């Protein structure tokens, strides 16, 4: 047997962090985050938020190897903007859409329904 | 001469052959790498190519 | 604004020669009103509906941005600078593998064919007025389709 | 088990020094299976991608220069296409020719009618896809290749 505990796709390491940030140096104001422990359900909500933003002139995940928990992410924006805040805001941003969502969820189930609970 | 003798080499007359170093695929690079334009006249002396 | 290098208002002959035709992308045959020219030119038909009975205008450049080069690519979304015509509403960028007439015979270098890629969508255009503007070149040419006429 | 074996190994037997085999001087190994298929079917002329797609594959690339490359078409809206990001993939500037000879296109004389773009003929040019779908004939592992003009 070599199987990996089922629990350790997604309880974080005792000697890991959850993110890590690295600079790239092949282009200018660039940044590659490593999110460890995450996937597919985070990866990519989080590449369309940060493509909707304007500022934001490149943004990309991808999933280093299937059997391991972790994911990168690239972004790149104009040099008047760090890229860091932008990625921040779009989580918070995002955080925002969903609380809204969230409102609007139980409201329109306290409209005129019945067994609602 | 060379042309003569290339016949007796290959009496059923392929064009053919395996070879060293694709002297077309090289040339083809010179032409691509250095820009060199078609339509332009050369600067180059054919007594150099041949020494 | 960009240094024009071809410039004509052109009518369709066909838009299928041979008619084998395909999805997206379908093959026009032209010809310059000036009926000097000659043109054979792929276009993204599911995104600009063509007709058979329509009168293009077409031009082609070097650059974008007013005059400086543009040899950065990375095409730059943040730019706002009006220097574009931006004003066509088909534009298309590419380069140039082939360009192509007789020119073995006595001062020759007469009538002239221009082969263009635009990602792989082919252009063919025959001439003799652009005899100074077309050249075998790296990624460069821009192709901007406008307006369809009347 | 030892350095000297080791060194012997790497410098020797290690697979991407196993790629042109003197067994018959041409590729032992190119582009197979599903993946041959699905390159096929991406750089047929009328595949395009929207910003969001082009971000993403450039993402998964290796050597990737990290400028995007502008789209093919740019109005009326960003589109790239799939020959053009196929042309990041090719190194430096590999550069073959030919290499169409599939079923498509013409059992050899209808090319030459004037070369009517066909769109099947493989042209690259300075290690950028310049035109045509590519097969078991360019990646192949036939003498010819695109695989053999890299090595």
């Amino acid at each position: 047997m070599n199987a990996p505990p089922a629990f350790e796709s997604f309880l974080l390491f005792e000697g890991e962090k959850k993110i890590t940030i690295n600079k790239d140096t092949k282009v200018p104001n660039a940044c590659l985050f490593t999110i460890n422990k995450e996937d597919h359900t985070l990866g990519n909500i989080i590449k369309s938020q940060l493509l909707k933003d304007p500022q934001v002139l490149f943004a990309g995940y991808k999933v280093p190897h299937p059997l391991e928990h972790k994911i990168i992410i690239r972004v790149q924006t104009t040099p008047d903007y760090s890229p860091q805040e932008a990625f921040t805001n779009a989580i918070t941003d995002l955080i925002s859409e969903l609380s809204l969502l969230e409102e609007r969820f139980r409201v329109a189930i306290k409209d005129k329904q019945e067994g609602i609970e | 001469e060379d042309r003569e003798v290339l016949r007796v080499i290959f009496p059923t007359g392929d064009s053919k052959v395996v070879l060293p170093c694709n002297l077309l695929r090289m040339i083809w690079n010179a032409q691509k790498i250095f820009h060199i334009n078609p339509r332009l006249p050369s600067d180059l002396h054919p007594i150099k190519v041949v020494e | 604004m960009a240094g024009i290098l071809f410039e004509d208002i052109f009518d369709v002959k066909d838009i299928d020669p041979e008619g084998k035709k395909f999805d997206r992308v379908s093959r026009l045959h032209c010809e310059s009103e000036s009926f000097k020219m000659d043109l054979i030119l792929d276009v993204n038909i599911q995104i600009y509906p063509v007709d058979l009975g329509d009168k293009f205008r077409l031009v082609i450049a070097s650059t974008l941005y007013e005059d400086g080069t543009l040899d950065d690519g990375e095409y730059n979304p943040t730019d706002d600078r009006p220097s574009r015509a931006d004003q066509f509403e088909y534009v298309m960028y590419g380069k140039v593998y082939r360009i192509e007439g007789d020119e073995t015979s006595t001062e020759a270098a007469t009538r002239l064919s221009a082969y263009v890629s635009y990602g792989g969508l082919l252009m063919r255009l025959q001439g003799d007025a652009n005899n100074l503007h077309g050249f075998e070149v790296d990624s460069r040419v821009y192709l901007l389709m406008k307006k369809l006429a009347f | 088990q030892s350095l000297e074996t080791r060194a012997e190994i790497q410098e020797l037997a290690m697979v991407p020094r196993m790629i042109v085999t003197p067994q018959s001087n041409r590729p032992v190994m190119g582009i197979v299976q599903d993946t041959l298929t699905a390159v096929r079917k991406f750089t047929k002329r009328d595949v395009f991608l929207e910003r969001g797609e082009v971000m993403n594959l450039l993402m998964f690339l290796s050597t990737w220069d990290g400028k995007v490359p502008q789209p093919a078409i740019l109005k009326p809206r960003p589109l790239w296409t799939g020959k053009q990001i196929f042309s990041l993939i090719i190194p430096g500037h590999i550069n073959c020719i030919r290499t169409h000879s599939t079923h498509p296109d013409d059992e050899d004389s209808g090319p030459y009618k004037h070369i009517s773009p066909g769109d099947t003929k493989v042209v690259v040019e300075n290690g950028e896809l310049i035109m045509g779908i590519l097969c078991k004939k360019s990646l192949g592992t036939s003498a010819g290749s695109l695989v053999h003009i890299s090595y």
